[PDB]
């Protein structure tokens, strides 16, 4: 451990006994100390780094060339010496040429050309013998990558070893000053001590895996902070497995960064240009996969955080446990984008050239005949005609019907535009009856479709080696002709997504040191196991992955999942409905039916300008592009109405005030047995309280339509009065002790209890607290249906507004 | 015709009657069409995209009412509905109302239509098999992969296959294994037809041994009926009757996941009414007291139970009585319980058989030659036809005329037999007795070193031979003083490192080149060239039971008592085309395949203190 470190003074004490960066600076002094003698400098590192360390240090060394010789399996000594031509380079070259001779995993080498690397190793010119017998510039020292640990102790005895050690942390604030444009300067240096503490916590405990938590996902955190402390921590402790440690990972959370880590609700925004769950959106464009799983709405608590994950261009690991649903995740993911899943079981013991005969390019030909035909059908669906029947042929060697094919290439410029690449190939393949010569991720890492190297833990620890050489882009191929790599860039849609299981091995350090981990568990929660196992119910919540499906369904759904009322119950429902779908439940047009009357009124007047300030509240914060959520919205900003801002969340009090307002205003229309009398004698004797009650709720729905009526909480100081003109309408003697109470209410601008002036004061010139009573009441059966809707949006007991009103019901 | 109304409804019988004869309509082709892969052409409006071309495309007539594309949600709810009401037997009533616009509909546990043909069906019962026939009707009408984990010798594989006699269906019966490559899988190259690809192309199928990586190479078929041929880069459109019925009794892979499991039970007594169907001329409940002579066997074992009777044992018990009841048969359960080490143990073996039979014939239990000639072997109350006639010692003491009697009682039954003891002598006895009946082939496969696939099925050939020709063309091209170290490196790199002699023959064949009696040379020089090219491509059987169940040997596999996991040739045991075989494995002293195998100890035939004067009369 570290006390090594202090072992280190120890070993000091007895030395006194006897007597760019900061850390990088350190380990290239003892390289430079390293050079100091004449041997090979062996880099004996713990892993993650790679030879960066020297292949930096030849930059800032006496014009030192970086010979970066990948030492490999198939490298013989003859590729390491050469020479041997018919009379009638690298290594070779360093040795003629003074260098620094990057030798890059020695450990992978066949053992007699380890033989010739230690005899390359002398001091004095080389005198080989298992080629020529020798090959001798006189300065050409050799680094040797010390690869993960092999080596024979005779080549590890006689080159020289370097301990390469890791990253210090006020140096880790200085890799990360490269990132600190976008970061809170002290928030990050919270983060960078949140990983360096996670991690000298999580190496002392029981929590299982090794639980790596290296300085490329610090370095993540804060690349990841810089497109807007919630999300980080999504993603940097969505993947602890066991919930227990969870717990701890979030306890130790609130002991570095001093919140604490509720879980922000997620919820499925799908709309047609974009389909979103909580802080994460996708491009969901030209549909490939057409499948068939389901939304598995208690999977959306981690299938955001992939698909965060699939935008960021970062290495999905769909990791975790057996038969929880992994595929479907990423069928699922990439299905609604449509990105052309398409998926390789690297389990079989498959090699790296399993990763990167006339029949077989025959067949090739015709599906991708069938694939740009059914492209060209998608825009211009016009073509029929024996197209049709070369479309019906190119989904049926004996190939000469082939050639049949390309007559109906024979027979404008869409058709050019197919015929570009149908015509080539065809015209190649003419070659049918010529003389033969007879990758997996290179057809898709050239293509656009998305990589699932499904059930992948145990294949081989090289291939996921060579995979993530492309893990960090460029690919080195060797299916090329001679001298020359052709890296494929076209990774713009290409994502390894690899799942894993925790039955075999997990996956190697190196991978998961470079990669995004991500687990997976079971939940089943209500509308989650109604509509997986729906074979034999009636209906899903999202019953598609179409959005004018998926309205009308859900619209279904929770204008039937509905079982002084109303009021709280149509605000409620009218306010977590999504706009689409308000339009939606217009357009489908007990109290569902008396619903309709509130959607005309809604259309009338359910944000005319409080959308405004909802555009303008909701602008100032990063914020989507449209209008496809409101509770999730009033549910999304979950810290930021933290911040007791409270502007998503006055706009749903505001909505239950004019929806009250209405209720109000038409009890007040109908009062256009007491109070029966008093409203009569608008027209017992001398009436006192239907003017009390009338100017009241004139100004009711003058505070329902009006600037400030937007700036007015105090809404619910309004509401007050609300419930408190309900309850004396009920509460319609005691005249004088309710005309008191709605002194209080005033007691609690000037037109909204102006009108409560000249209507109390006319009642006083005529002239027990249990608006608790009935008051608490209604905050606690619209926290009750507060929850019952917040099952609809996500699944899981608590929301803003549930912990508005609860801290409400502290009042 | 609109019975697809009712299409997903109950299982894809429907599916299958449109297999028959069908074609599209709007609706139709939006309904039935939406299978886990085709490739659609007629309507891509469904999986062309989800924007407001699919979004807002249209949807013909959907309650005969033209919506727009999202009356998925007029259907996803009325198919449910349907779901639903299909859980309230007669259902296959209602399936069979429902065709109502005469083809080959079966029946079965519940229903089946597979129009290929009836079948030989033997294996018949109405017991506890009634109930795992009802058990995996409902699967394989639902077509899931199903498997069966009940416990050993409930003949579950020959459960799937009188369930496929059922069926018009022929049960290719892979017993795949942990030594099994991808070619009868698929095939290889250096394009190849292969064998489950053959099943996936003709089209049910069954696997054994399942459960102890190629398992993934299967599951592209179970997640879907199509497979990953690679070379040849065409997945199969398995649409016949493909159901990839497997065996083990486990829980341990993906199939766990992937595949339908059901559960078989059997209750044993009911055999007593089995091999009373099986047998018809043993009619009477002997063979059911010979049952209760088994369950005597039982009590007696439970000097060392190394054997446990099964209802296979009571099977071959059935079977070697069968063999008696031509023509008392107290002789034949005394060999049904020959495998006993203390001749005290065989006694007591034959005084529980005395007790479930009459009274004492201990003449029978210490009782010839041969009538040797044309029909020549007639030991022991058993002949064989030999076949062939060949034929040195010969004849030998009264234990090995008791050997050789049993040795013909197994062999007249074709059954398998092995005789464990500690003289290497046993195998002596096997080819003695195999001369001197006929002498068909003595295939006595030593299967103690040649662990486990060398037995049943199945590279620097071109390189001596390119080392050869390219020595010879640099002869010719270049001199000796001048290519010297060349030809030492086209030398000491071609003694079996073969794949750097590539660049030796590239290099010289590219100096070759720029050589340009001489065109000869020439094209010498090139098809040497060409050929390396071939060979540095490149560079990056017939097993001994199967020639003998070909041929008609003797399978002599010796020394089972030391071999490993090589329990498909107890497969292949379980297989049984043939004429007349010969099994005759030779232990020397296994829980199922040690219990498949109807053993006879050998007695150390030396020991009568006057027969060793007969074989020493033999040999001096
Ligand atoms: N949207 C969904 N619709 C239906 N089933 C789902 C869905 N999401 C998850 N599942 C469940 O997950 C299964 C499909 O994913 P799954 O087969 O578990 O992948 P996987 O087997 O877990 N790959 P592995 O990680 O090796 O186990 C289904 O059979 C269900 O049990
Ligand atoms: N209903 C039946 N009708 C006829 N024979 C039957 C029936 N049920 C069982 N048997 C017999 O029971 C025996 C079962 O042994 P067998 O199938 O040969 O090995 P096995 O039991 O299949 N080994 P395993 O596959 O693991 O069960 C067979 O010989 C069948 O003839
Ligand atoms: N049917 C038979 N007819 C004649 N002799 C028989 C017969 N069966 C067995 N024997 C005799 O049984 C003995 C078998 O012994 P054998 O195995 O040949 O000796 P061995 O010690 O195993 N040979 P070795 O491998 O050198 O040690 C011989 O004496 C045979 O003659």
């Amino acid at each position: 451990l570290a006390s090594l470190h202090a072992e280190r003074q120890r070993c000091f004490a007895k030395l006194n006994e006897l007597a760019h960066t900061d850390t990088t600076l350190m380990n290239a002094s003892k390289v430079l100390r390293a050079l100091q003698v004449l041997k090979p400098i062996l880099l004996e590192g713990s892993p993650g780094v790679g030879k960066t360390s020297l292949i930096t240090a030849l930059a800032r060394e006496t014009g030192h060339q970086l010979v970066r010789i990948n030492l490999s399996d198939q490298t013989d000594l003859m590729d390491l010496f050469g020479s041997d031509v018919p009379v009638e380079a690298p290594f070779l070259a360093a040795m003629r040429n003074g260098h620094w001779v990057l030798l890059d995993e020695l450990n992978l080498a066949s053992q007699s050309v380890l033989e010739g690397l230690n005899a390359c190793l002398d001091h004095r010119n080389e005198a080989y013998i298992p080629e020529l017998d020798k090959v001798f510039h006189p300065n050409f020292r050799v680094f040797a990558a010390q690869n993960p640990q092999g080596l024979p102790r005779s080549f590890i005895n006689r080159f020289s070893v370097v301990y390469v050690e890791a990253l210090k942390e006020k140096d880790m604030i200085e890799i990360a000053a490269c990132n600190y444009h976008q970061v809170n300067e002290d928030w990050r240096l919270k983060i960078i001590k949140f990983m360096f503490r996670l991690q000298d916590n999580i190496e002392k405990d029981i929590s299982g895996s090794p639980w790596e938590f290296n300085l490329r996902d610090t370095l993540r955190w804060l690349q990841l902070l810089n497109d807007a402390a919630d999300y980080l921590e999504v993603m940097v402790l969505h993947r602890m497995r066991t919930v227990e440690d969870r717990v701890r990972t979030c306890e130790l959370f609130k002991e570095v960064f001093d919140i604490d880590y509720e879980p922000r609700t997620i919820g499925f925004s799908l709309s047609s240009q974009c389909f979103k769950v909580g802080h994460s959106l996708l491009v969901r464009d030209q549909k490939t996969l057409l499948d068939s799983q389901n939304i598995l709405q208690s999977q959306l608590p981690v299938l955001e955080s992939v698909i965060t994950c699939i935008n960021k261009k970062w290495p999905c690991i769909l990791v975790g446990d057996t038969a929880t649903g992994k595929t479907c995740i990423l069928r699922l993911l990439a299905a609604i984008a449509g990105a052309k899943i398409k998926e390789m079981a690297v389990n079989s013991d498959t090699d790296t050239m399993d990763l990167i005969d006339i029949s077989r390019k025959a067949s090739e030909l015709f599906t991708d005949l069938s694939q740009q035909l059914l492209n060209i059908v998608i825009k211009y669906r016009n073509f029929d005609i024996f197209r049709e029947t070369s479309l019906y042929t190119l989904t049926t060697s004996q190939a000469f019907t082939l050639l049949q094919k390309v007559v109906d290439q024979l027979d404008e410029t869409l058709v050019h535009s197919l015929g570009d690449i149908h015509e080539k190939a065809r015209k190649l393949l003419a070659e049918f009856s010529a003389s033969p010569a007879g990758g997996y991720l290179l057809k898709a890492v050239e293509e656009g479709h998305w990589f699932v190297l499904d059930n992948a833990n145990l294949c081989s620890p090289a291939v996921l080696d060579r995979l993530n050489s492309l893990l960090e882009l460029i690919v080195n191929e060797k299916t090329t002709e001679d001298g020359h790599p052709k890296t494929i860039k076209p990774h713009p849609n290409f994502r390894l997504f690899l799942t894993v299981n925790p039955v075999y091995g997990e996956l190697s350090r190196a991978m998961r040191n470079r990669g995004v981990e991500i687990f997976l568990l079971k939940e089943a929660l209500t509308e989650i196991d109604k509509k997986q196992m729906s074979l034999l119910e009636p209906a899903p919540i999202s019953s598609a992955v179409d959005t004018l499906a998926s309205n009308i369904s859900y619209i279904k759904y929770v204008f039937e999942t509905m079982g002084n009322y109303m009021y709280i119950a149509h605000a409620i429902i009218l306010a977590l409905f999504s706009p689409r779908q308000l339009k939606l439940l217009r357009k489908v047009l007990t109290l569902k039916n008396l619903v309709q009357k509130i959607y005309c009124a809604d259309y009338f007047n359910h944000m005319d300008l409080k959308a405004s300030r909802f555009m303008d509240i909701y602008e100032y914060p990063v914020q989507l592009r449209e209008v496809v959520g409101l509770i999730q919205t009033i549910n999304d900003f979950q810290s930021v109405i933290l911040t007791s801002h409270l502007e998503l969340p006055e706009t749903y009090a505001s909505g239950l005030l004019f929806v009250s307002a209405h209720e109000i205003l038409d009890l007040t229309e109908e009062v256009n047995t007491y109070l029966l009398k008093s409203a009569s004698a608008v027209y017992g004797s001398t009436p006192s309280l239907w003017n009390l009650l009338n100017q009241f709720s004139k100004f009711l729905i003058e505070i329902a339509s009006s600037n400030i009526v937007y700036k007015l909480d105090v809404i619910r100081h309004f509401l007050k009065l609300v419930v408190l003109w309900k309850n004396i309408y009920v509460w319609t003697s005691r005249f004088y002790c309710y005309t008191k109470m709605l002194g209080e209410w005033m007691f609690t601008k000037l037109l909204e209890s102006f009108l409560p002036k000249d209507s109390l004061e006319k009642f006083s010139e005529l002239q027990t607290v249990e608006s608790l009573r009935h008051y608490l009441e209604s905050l606690y059966k619209e926290s009750q249906i507060l929850e019952i809707a917040e099952s609809l949006n996500s699944g899981k007991v608590n929301s803003v507004m549930r912990r508005l009103v609860s801290t409400e019901i502290s009042n | 015709d609109v019975l697809i109304e009712w299409v997903a409804i109950y299982p894809q019988i429907y599916d299958i009657l449109e297999h028959i004869n069908y074609v599209p309509s709007n609706t139709l082709q939006r309904l039935r069409l939406h299978q886990p892969w085709s490739k659609i052409d007629y309507d891509v409006w469904f999986l062309y995209a989800s924007d407001e071309i699919r979004e807002t495309c249209k949807v013909k007539y959907y309650g005969e009412t033209k919506t727009y594309g999202e009356v998925f949600v007029l259907e996803n709810e009325r198919i449910s509905q349907l779901h639903r009401l299909f859980v309230s037997e007669r259902a296959e009533h209602l399936k069979n109302l429902l065709f109502d616009a005469l083809p080959l509909v079966e029946l079965g546990g519940n229903v089946f239509f597979n129009s290929h043909v009836p079948l030989p069906c033997s294996l018949v019962l109405t017991k506890s098999t009634q109930e795992n026939l009802n058990r995996i009707t409902p699967y394989l009408v639902q077509k899931r992969p199903i498997l069966l984990a009940g416990p050993e010798g409930i003949g579950k594989k020959f459960l799937i296959t009188q369930i496929a006699a059922k069926l018009g269906q022929q049960i290719i019966r892979i017993h795949l294994s942990d030594s099994t490559d991808p070619k009868m899988l698929i095939g290889t190259y250096t394009w190849q037809p292969g064998v489950l690809t053959q099943a996936v192309i003709t089209g049910w199928i069954l696997f054994t041994n399942i459960e102890h990586e190629v398992l993934s190479v299967l599951l592209p078929l179970l997640e879907k009926r199509q497979l990953v041929i690679p070379s040849r880069g065409e997945t199969i459109y398995a649409k016949g009757s493909f159901q990839m019925f497997a065996t083990s009794s486990m829980k341990t892979k993906i199939l766990g996941q992937r595949l339908w499991q059901i559960l078989d039970l059997t209750y044993q007594p009911d055999e007593c009414v089995e091999v009373v169907s099986t047998l018809y001329p043993v009619l009477s409940i002997i063979c059911p007291t010979l049952y209760s002579v088994y369950k005597d066997i039982f009590d007696l074992f439970s000097s060392k139970i190394y054997r446990r009777l099964c209802l296979r044992d009571f099977y071959k018990f059935i079977k070697r009585v069968a063999f008696l009841y031509h023509k008392v048969f107290k002789e034949a359960i005394d060999m049904f319980g020959a495998f006993i080490p203390s001749r005290d143990g065989f006694d007591l073996v034959v005084r529980n058989v005395a007790i479930e039979l009459n009274i004492p014939p201990e003449k029978a239990l210490q009782l010839p030659v041969f009538q040797n000639l044309e029909h020549n072997i007639n030991i022991g109350r058993c002949s064989l036809k030999k076949l062939s006639t060949i034929r040195n010692s010969y004849a030998f003491t009264s234990s090995s005329l008791g050997l050789l009697e049993q040795l013909a009682a197994g062999v007249q039954t074709n059954e398998p037999l092995l005789l464990v003891g500690e003289t290497g002598t046993g195998k002596t006895t096997t080819i003695q007795l195999l001369a001197g009946l006929l002498g068909q082939k003595v295939t006595v496969i030593n299967m103690s070193q040649q662990t486990e696939s060398s037995d049943m099925l199945g590279s620097t050939l071109g390189l001596p031979l390119h080392e050869r020709f390219i020595d010879i063309f640099e002869q010719t091209f270049s001199s000796k003083k001048n290519a010297k170290f060349i030809s030492m490196a086209s030398t000491s790199a071609r003694r079996f490192r073969w794949k750097t002699c590539l660049k030796i023959w590239k290099e010289a064949c590219k100096l070759s080149k720029t050589v340009l009696n001489q065109v000869e040379l020439r094209n010498q020089w090139a098809k040497f060239e060409k050929e390396v090219e071939d060979f540095e491509k490149v560079l990056t059987v017939e097993g001994a039971l199967v020639k003998a169940v070909r041929s008609g040997h003797w399978v002599l596999l010796d020394e089972i008592n030391l071999a490993s996991l090589e329990t498909l040739e107890p497969i292949g045991q379980l297989l049984s085309p043939h004429k007349n075989f010969r099994l005759f494995g030779c232990m020397n002293p296994e829980p199922s395949f040690r219990s498949r195998f109807t053993e006879i100890y050998v007695h150390s035939p030396d020991q009568n203190l006057d027969d060793l004067l007969s074989i020493i009369q033999k040999y001096i």
